């Protein structure tokens, strides 16, 4: 089913520290990839040294303690981030029907 | 500093006292004294853990000029001024370039200074050292170049063996037991053999 | 926070001297240098906001006692006439600034020596931001050192104890 | 509108004097410094406008109650013969200018130093806008202070009131 | 290693001097020149980290047996005040060199000249990595050879051993 | 069937000194391709010289010894390189059923 | 090879000569100027290589028989600190390089009058090679001519036997 995720919530202020800290547990799943394939891995090759970007989709249930501009850590020990408001989120135009679920465009960095 | 407007000022600021809120004066002297000064000027250079040690050394010198010093707001205050060094006739030199440091040392034949060096011998040629705690219970080793040039600080000495006695890079020569020891000192090319009897 | 204690600082942050004594002048309107979530939260209507980012140029000498940067000055709200007064009045507390003291919550009090100015204020495009007028300007801050002691003593007896 | 009634102004705002004194010359083609919407509403007949926008260059001091920038002058209009004679008109009314005084709607009124140039006329090639004829040219305006007074004292007692 | 025996060693390699004296002077916190893969492991919270890397600019003397090169710091930690004060902390262990000496643990000590200073404070915008804060600054430091004897003699030997 | 491939680990640490070794062999197969098309290959350009540059999909089994930041040897003789974490390695939202697969961006640079 | 038989060569080809030389020094390790295949089918144990690219910069004149290049020197390896050593072995064997000679299996022996240095050692991030560690430096190399002699005898001859 679904797999627990810690989430991690702090604003910046105006001197530039942020400060993130234990916002509780959220349930959701990850998606690496739109449709029948994946998402490619980005290059940093300006930065000095070897690394990865990654821009993922996540899944997560209707009106979770889970927000924007957060960071995410998964069971393994990955930190992921979480920006912009989640899409989706609205019921059926025509009727009103809810699904219940949202899509979080969360870029995964380790 | 206390130096610096001295020499700026050519005065003998000795018997000016500080206020009791701080408040002091620096006086010009109303008949400029010429007053001379013992000038050194020592220069560094780093070779490994032996550096290289060079000075000018004057025993006379004295203001010549000062040079406009601006103190505009980009720069701290700038005392320049030039000081033409003068002859001393207690000891009869004027400038004097002097070289030392124990760098110095290893390169003083390849400046061409003196003699190479080719030859080397420990002096003391069989050293006794009391097994006790005695007055002769400890010795100090000192090899001999044929530069007559002391070589202890820089060359180790391995005692072949240590039972008898063993000689660190210092020198000491203390001994452990009694009996008869060989001592090899090297610094990078030679090799130099000493025998040492230790006894009580 | 596990600095040696023998240091206690170098320099003086002429940014956070800025951004402190801006937001203590008009305590109503906010400053500093970074972009709040408050902030970007609401964008129709913004809180006027003054930003200092620190930019290359500018040499520096230890032993005269003499710090400079080139520190650029950002200025950004709802209204192009707002942004233009506040960057006046920006510039009338910063170009006459010469020999002026001001006391950091921290407890030192720092002297800025001289404010200048290398480029004029550039009415930037709205770009991601489209309702909001930026306004920046580059000034040339000259600024005196806290403690200027070397601290060749503590490093050789460091080394000394790790390594003879 | 919240500034401490002890400042009034800096600066002049030269573009504002620049607008203002060419919409006065001839209110029938309007002049500023944006885009307004009426005025991208018709494209293939456009009323001949005046733009000015700040561009970087020129020192400044305050002690010499001297200000100088390098704003640019971009004339669009639906012909290229219009686009010329309008900017020709302009530079005979920019750079003959030595000493010239002009009031504002504020009350002041401003002193031109002079006008110079940098660079010559630019026929921008169309890109987003196909029939607009665009001409760019770059102008070395100096302008004088309004009020060159510092003001070390106020932030010197508000410093003094908040920190003792 | 099958590096002729007769050749030891020409340079310094002044960032790994760096790197060890700070890692010496401050072993909780780690220092290199790389960018280790357990550091890029963690991201929220990351352990101070002075990163060096070498940058063009300067000349070399091999008769005056002297060297310079524009080795730029850079520091990487989680909070801005953070970066600021190791970068001060830097600046001050950095800026007073004259003449000083610090060994290696290959057996030689080397001997730092001068440290200057060519660019300010870099905070550079949070792109791939957002949480951590990044400020990078230029040195021109300039170190001392360790040893300056030509390899004239053994070059023309091989030579002439190869031919003739 | 599935074809054993030479797997080399090692993290690289402040000394920039990187130190890779056998870490035993893993079964795998490759995929030229996102769909029915084939990647095409990069051009170095601003290097001096000619090569080539790739980026293929790896097929490995779960709990697989292979992971990220690793060295790839197939049985031909060319040497590629893995980055970033493997994508889909999860189960079924909905009941939790396991494929055993995952996905592993692999660059191709021999 | 359909040169004319009256010419026989103009210039020296400094990098020949430079990797010739490094090639008969070491020839365990390979060097060139180019990127063979079987180098490019091993990356992650590769064998070191000195590249020698030629880059623009240094005038020449024919009457002082004065030749001068920036060609740099690339180390790649497989180790930062090998890569490192390699590049201190070639600025000891480039830099204290005064009027030396050295002989190409050509027939001709080439006279190096001096390698100057422009810019630093430059640690390149590993972009399409991962594993490999690059080293850049560019170097003001000097050499002289083979033959100076001048060739308007034999165009005049040409030209006059062509046309008259």
């Amino acid at each position: 089913n679904d797999e627990t995720l810690t989430v991690y919530r702090g604003a910046t202020d105006n001197k530039g520290n942020p400060n993130k800290q234990v916002h509780g547990t959220v349930k959701g799943v990850f998606a690496w990839g739109p449709g029948t394939s994946t998402n490619k891995f980005g290059r940093d090759r300006n930065f000095k040294g070897e690394s990865s970007s990654l821009t993922a989709e996540l899944y997560v249930k209707r009106g979770a303690d889970l927000k924007a501009r957060d960071r995410i850590r998964r069971a393994n020990g990955e930190e992921y981030s979480v920006v912009g408001h989640a899409a989706w989120d609205q019921g059926h135009p025509f009727d009103g029907f809810d699904f219940g679920y949202m899509v979080f465009q969360v870029e995964a960095v380790n | 500093q206390r130096n610096v407007l001295e020499l700026i000022w050519t005065q003998d600021f000795s018997n000016i006292q500080p206020s009791e809120f701080g408040g002091i004066v620096l006086e010009a002297p109303k008949v400029p004294k010429n007053i001379y000064y013992r000038a050194i000027l020592v220069g560094m250079d780093d070779r490994n853990d032996r550096p290289i040690w060079l000075y000018w050394l004057m025993p006379k010198v004295k203001l010549d000029k000062l040079d406009n010093q601006t103190l505009n707001d980009d720069n701290v205050i700038e005392y320049k001024p030039t000081l033409k060094a003068f002859r001393d006739d207690v000891v009869g030199y004027s400038v004097a370039q002097g070289f030392a440091g124990p760098g110095w040392r290893d390169l003083v034949a390849t400046a061409g200074f003196g003699e190479a060096l080719t030859a080397l011998t420990i002096t003391p040629g069989s050293p006794t050292v009391t097994v006790a705690t005695g007055a002769s219970h400890t010795a100090q080793l000192l090899v001999e170049g044929d530069n007559g040039i002391n070589y202890t600080p820089d060359v180790v000495f391995t005692s072949s063996a240590p039972d008898k006695a063993s000689v660190s890079a210092a020198g000491l020569v203390t001994g452990v037991a009694a009996g008869s020891a060989t001592i090899t000192a090297t610094k990078g090319a030679l090799t130099a053999t000493a025998t040492v009897t230790v006894t009580a | 926070v596990v600095l040696p204690d023998w240091y206690e600082e170098a320099f003086v942050n002429v940014e956070n001297l800025f951004i402190d004594m801006f937001t203590d002048l008009l305590p109503d309107y906010e400053s500093g240098c970074w972009a709040p979530d408050d902030w970007l939260a609401d964008e129709i209507e913004v809180k006027p906001t003054i930003w200092f980012f620190r930019l290359p140029g500018g040499r520096v000498d230890w032993d005269g006692r003499k710090d400079e940067c080139q520190l650029q000055v950002m200025v950004v709200t709802g209204s192009r006439d707002d942004s233009w007064r506040l960057m006046d009045f920006v510039r009338a507390m910063l170009l006459p600034m010469q020999g002026d003291k001001y006391k950091m919550a921290d407890g030192y009090t720092a002297q800025i020596r001289c404010a200048g100015e290398v480029a004029g204020p550039q009415l930037l495009t709205p770009g991601q931001r489209i309702d909001t007028r930026v306004v920046t300007a580059t000034f040339k801050v000259s600024v005196s050192m806290k403690s200027a002691k070397n601290y060749k003593q503590k490093l050789y007896e460091l080394w000394q104890a790790l390594r003879g």
